[PDB]
RNA sequence: UUAAACCGGCGUGUGGC
DNA sequence: TATCCGCTCACAATGCCACACGCGCTGCTCGGCC
DNA sequence: CGAGCAGCTACTTGTGAGCGGATA
């Protein structure tokens, strides 16, 4: 009936369901076509459907409702919405519109939304009584979000490392600078699992850009919340499509006073995709980029801000370096000064199988006093000072050793003293 | 060009060009009077049509 | 009668056979025309034919059955199939359709398939009871495939090198980065012979792109399974034709829960061929490529995935570098991050006649714990660590020496200790 | 076998004799 | 089962000349043989 | 993919013969 209640179910289950509903065996069409035909048959039975979809507007004027499992892409399960609702409520991009729908007749392609029922888990009056994203006051990260899991595990290491190096807060803009083969994807998994198991009160939403399909499957069923991915089976156009989908969805959810955390990896890949989709302007700068080809990525990394009136938008994005090329280096230059949170993963310690390989030297936090209290900052500062004796390798040794003997932050602090 | 067995055709009526087949394989005067390997049309003038 | 039973026989044998069947001496027509006329005569005798062919669909709607020895190309021995069977069973591209056929009359060109008998070595019900390729869950390589032969030969070297550097598993995506004159073709032969002699349980299928005809003959009668090649006597159109043939055949065979290994060499040649076949879009990027001219190669390299429910698809592809041009370098950039398995062949050690020239530094394996067990990983890691003292040349010396004194992996491990 | 040259059907309306 | 009587349809309407013109968009169906 | 198929004219006049026709 609903979309996700059929999409979180496997393809064989949907085939069996469609065959149970008395239909042409749907194991020949794709899963999206399977659900489309199942909905068409259910609507033929003599009833309406109750659908849900995130909203997209093109230069035409009407609205498209993309689904979750489709990674916010174009498909037959996308619901059509007449522009009349957009003229009524001014529904911008990023509404999980939930409402009643009817089957399409000949000459049509998608289901038509009759009436609105749910606007981003809120009353449709919020569609007419709310505040836009460009008008509020962006602030610094006020709330402190603990990263350590609390079981003393071997991957807890990574979390507690960050906790004693640079914590994460609501409304932060985190950029990870790491060469290839530094343990990026398991770091994403570790930090996401910790933030979702320790703090289920905050909402997670992970973005994957240019990964392997097995990586997509390992990400999608392992972390909580929506797992949006955009792999190589789609061109840079669909890359920017899903990117703009998720950014406007996060913007609207923040407007709805919600805490939205966006993991992103990596930024250089989406920058290349954008360079691919934007035409030239007659001139080519260093690395092979354009003039406006940086405006999209800039905006995309800077949409992060802390909303002091309600909700927040935090982003944790990784970057690619040591690729041999120039464009990645200039992109890192442009994005290393725009973020309000910078962290670095070393490769020399990574290739020695000593993980995690944090750069305790280049790690930093913008205005950390709003993220760390009195004696909390005392402890963090004195430990930074005692680690300050010039060290990368045996500094990682000291950190990992004193972190493996201990379970929590206070244990480490009160055993080192 | 004409269809294989449509209203307009070559192997049924004749070549659309003087001493030129539809595929262009046989175009000289030595092959005048022989059919090709796929269409099988006697290459000749358009008057035959 | 059947196709391959006549095609694996030489041309003189087919000429003698056709002359024995009481026919116009067929030494004047090509071998494909010889077999076509022989089949036509056998059907004139008063009986039906039993043919087999891999399936192709164009925008028209009917189906073409290409043969094995034809390298999946267009020819008179390709069987015609009415679109009715495609409407019935939805036979996509990549079925070795085996069935009954009749001779073509006037107005026709190829034999017509009457009824279906064998659908990818399975019952035609599998044509209606199966799962598509885009719907399953791609995973990592679980199974471990040994590469060493086990005779202590001088080319066993190459295999065991890889075995102690980066093994190969079912569902892997291997990319070899090698400059010209590095020993590519004999490496392909060595690894294929080892995987086919040590593990006949797994199925092999080798792809050759832009090689010499003598190389085609040396590849076709030396390794097991189907040896598909596409040399320069065909344009880039037929290049992409045979490429799409073999990829959809592998996809369907994997859907049939079969292990399919695809050797490919090289990727830059097929990328150039694709750039040749795709029209421009008004803009030209670095190296002289298009926007969508990378989508075909991307897909082609990323079709590899491990199917945990049954069957698997592994690819071992070589790439070209140090060609002086740019397009090959950008292609290597695009394909070095998309693969889940990267290996490098050096040229400086190759030109010193010290083979094989593995880059033990840049060699790697994505998520190798699923490919290597407890003490297995212990041994591999400690040997990587003791080889880690910065070395290319005398590192190759140490490897080749300790590999030439020894016969198996465990011998090396227990003699080095 | 070779060389040269080449490669308005219909209907309607208007007006005039 | 004859004998007009009338209903109903086919067939036709100079020859030339000169000029001009337009003989359409989009949804649906069908064809299944490069 | 092509092609097609199609939804989106009307008081002539006469002259003639073929066909009811009806009616005792
Ligand atoms: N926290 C960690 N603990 C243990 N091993 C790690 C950790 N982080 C990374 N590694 C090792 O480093 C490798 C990084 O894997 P890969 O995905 O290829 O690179 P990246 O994650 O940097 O893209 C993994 O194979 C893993 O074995
Ligand atoms: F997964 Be790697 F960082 F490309
Ligand atoms: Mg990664
Ligand atoms: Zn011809």
């Amino acid at each position: 009936m609903n979309l996700t209640e059929l999409k979180n179910t496997p393809v064989s289950e949907l085939i069996t369901l469609g065959e149970n509903m008395g239909l042409e065996n749907l194991a020949r069409m794709r899963k999206q076509d399977i659900i489309f035909a199942i909905l068409k048959q259910h609507a033929k039975s003599g009833e309406d459907i109750f659908g849900d979809g995130v909203l997209e507007i093109l230069q035409d004027g009407f609205g498209f409702l993309r689904s979750a499992d489709s990674s916010y892409l174009a498909g037959p399960d996308d619901i059509y919405v007449s522009p009349s609702q957009i003229r009524r409520f001014n529904l911008r991009t990023g509404d999980t519109i939930s409402g009643k729908i009817r089957p399409p007749k000949e000459g049509e392609r998608y289901f038509a939304l009759l009436k609105v029922n749910e606007v981003n888990f809120d009353k449709p009056e919020n569609a007419r009584n709310k505040i836009l994203f460009e008008n509020l006051t962006p602030l610094h990260a006020n709330s402190r979000l603990r990263m350590e899991r609390g079981n003393g595990s071997t991957e807890d290491l990574t979390a507690r490392v960050l906790d004693l190096a640079s914590p994460i807060g609501r409304g932060q803009r985190g950029l990870i600078v790491a060469p290839p083969k530094a343990g990026k994807t398991m770091l994403l998994q570790n930090i996401a699992q910790s933030i979702a198991y320790n703090h289920p009160d905050c909402v997670l939403m992970v973005l994957l850009i240019d990964e392997r399909p097995e990586e997509v499957t390992e990400m999608q069923r392992l972390v909580k919340g929506e797992v949006v991915a955009s792999t190589f089976d789609e061109p840079a156009s669909r890359h920017v499509q899903v990117a703009e989908m998720v950014i406007e969805k996060a913007k609207r959810l923040v407007e709805h006073k919600k805490d939205v955390i966006i993991l992103l990896d990596s930024i250089t890949r989406l920058a290349r995709a954008y360079n691919t989709v934007v035409p030239a302007s007659g001139k080519v700068l260093t690395g092979g980029v354009d003039a406006n080809a940086l405006h999209r990525p800039k905006r995309f990394f800077g949409a992060a801000r802390n909303v002091e009136e309600g909700g927040s938008l935090t982003i944790i994005a990784t970057a690619l370096i040591d690729t041999g090329s120039k464009m990645d280096e200039v992109i890192y230059e442009e994005f290393k000064g725009t973020g309000n949170m910078e962290l670095h993963l070393s490769r020399k310690i990574a290739e020695k199988r000593v993980f995690p390989a944090i750069d305790y030297n280049r790690s930093g936090t913008r205005k950390e006093e709003l993220l760390t209290t009195q004696e909390e900052l005392q402890k963090m500062w004195i430990l930074r000072k005692i680690i300050h004796p010039m060290g990368e390798i045996d500094a990682m040794e000291f950190l990992i050793n004193k972190l493996a003997m201990t379970k929590t932050n206070d244990d480490f602090f009160e055993m080192m003293k | 060009k004409p269809e294989r067995d449509g209203l307009f055709c070559a192997r049924i009526f004749g070549p659309v060009k003087d001493y030129e087949c539809l595929c262009g394989k046989y175009k000289r005067l030595k092959h005048r009077g022989v059919i090709c390997e796929k269409c099988g049309v006697e290459v000749t003038q358009t008057k035959v049509r």
